[PDB]
């Protein structure tokens, strides 16, 4: 399955996206295998990023314990900008799963908030 | 730390469609919630049945009351009448003298 | 086989010492029995308040028809009172003694 | 380790001991090791050295019998039970309504005990 390449970097600097960040297809790239667990690291193929599973995602995330190279299907979402605009996230109510331990896409991903360190004038 | 993060974890949710979901309770923990529960309604079953006992019985005292009132009202213009009743029969009968 | 021997595990005891304990149940039975019984709660609360407010308005319509009907009868008596008293004012001004 | 010798014959033969079949302390021979919700494991076999015979458990018994998993050779003291002849006296059992453990998976004290209602079958005379 083909993931929704570099759509992290289109959720914060394309305003259609951003108002509406959702049937993106993300890699898990990493988790703490309660709230710190619901703080998950998603990879797009170019970029990873911090998520946040909120809601019905954050039950279902737990109860399937879907883990690093599971490929999802993001349903309900919003990003957020915090600490004075340092730390990205994408808070995810709800997803599918679309493909479970599927080999990893991209290992040498760029950190989403590291490419918006060297180009902040690119977020809205 | 991420606590700025994990600060929007129960931030009101822009969908509607977001449910809130609390971890999962073991039966142990579950149980004693509902029985709880159990004893709360009982409880409330207990007084809203008491309360439909106080009610109807206040109704049937309001009505008893209104009733007694109202029989005594009744009364005092039934006494009124028979006094004009009595009052024309006694001029009736000064004017047949006797 | 032993079934006319097992008859005896509820005969009334002899003993006032002896007392009747429930047979185990899992927390899997305890918390269902528990869920179910919260359920019918709900459902016996939803009616009784729905009756406790059908018994107010049937009050508050009795009420008022027994204030309109003893209204009724007052203002009869005092129509009456009234014929009574004009009866008596036709008689002193007709003078029919001549 | 000390039964009650022969107080199996005594409760159903003597009016006094009848009347109050208690402190007998008795060994359990044998137990129904049932579907969870079954008053079946409540029917047991016991021992006073001498007879066997069969006890209902009953009440706070039953009750304290299955959660302290008593198995035979354990040691009990009854305290409250009542005697039944049950199908016009061919059935012979103690409803045992409480009980003490005195001693927990001793060795069992007689392996060939005679069965009280065998006994009684033998010598119909005797039993009230
Ligand atoms: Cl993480
Ligand atoms: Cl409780
Ligand atoms: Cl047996």
């Amino acid at each position: 399955v083909q993931l929704s390449r570099g759509d992290f970097h289109s959720i914060f600097t394309n305003k259609q996206r951003y108002d509406n960040p959702t049937g993106g297809v993300y890699q898990v790239y990493n988790t703490r295998k309660s709230n710190r667990k619901n703080l998950i690291m998603i990879s797009d193929g170019i970029y990873h990023m911090k998520a946040l599973l909120r809601n019905q995602a954050a039950s279902k995330f737990q109860s399937m314990e879907l883990q690093r190279g599971d490929i999802i299907r993001v349903i309900i979402a919003e990003p957020a900008i915090v600490r004075e605009r340092k730390k990205y996230v994408l808070l995810v109510d709800d997803f599918e799963l679309v493909q479970s331990r599927a080999d990893m896409v991209n290992q040498t991903s760029t950190f989403l908030d590291n490419y918006f360190s060297e180009h902040p004038n690119e977020t809205l | 730390d991420d606590d700025d993060i994990l600060e929007l974890v129960n931030r009101p949710p822009m969908s509607q469609m977001a449910v809130p979901i609390k971890p999962p309770e073991s039966q142990a923990e579950q149980l004693m919630k509902a029985k709880g529960e159990v004893g709360v309604l009982r409880q409330k079953l207990s007084m809203l049945e008491k309360t439909l006992r106080e009610h109807d019985d206040n109704q049937k005292k309001l009505e008893s009351s209104l009733k007694s009132s109202h029989e005594e009202e009744v009364t005092k213009l039934k006494i009124e009448l028979e006094r004009l009743e009595d009052e024309r029969k006694f001029m009736l009968l000064e004017q047949k003298h006797l």
